[PDB]
């Protein structure tokens, strides 16, 4: 969170930045389930 | 890419996913090739196909 720019923070930070093959996500929580009908492609 | 924000969306399947798609069609090339339609399966010996 240190060196930002543009507009303000869209942060509801309270638990861990998830490391993903698409990088890292703030807000998600780690889990291992199965979905064959995904509607939000991350 | 970042010099003017040229973000590339990765294809929405990981490489293993369409790898398994290709695997399924490689298993089903004989498996469709005996009868019209997509009802049954035809996992015959491939040479016989
Ligand atoms: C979830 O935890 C497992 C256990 O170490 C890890 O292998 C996986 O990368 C984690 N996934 C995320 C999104 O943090």
């Amino acid at each position: 969170s240190s060196t930002m720019s543009q507009y303000s923070r869209s942060t509801r930070s309270m638990y861990g930045p998830l490391q993903t093959p698409v990088g890292c996500v703030l807000g998600l929580v780690n889990s291992s389930l199965f979905v064959e009908d995904c509607k939000l492609p991350l | 890419q970042y010099v003017a924000g040229y973000k590339v969306l990765p294809p929405l399947m990981d490489v293993n996913m369409e790898a398994a798609y290709t695997s399924s069609l490689l298993g089903s090339i004989a498996g469709v090739g005996w009868t019209a339609g997509l009802s049954s399966f035809a996992a015959i010996p491939f040479a016989q196909s």
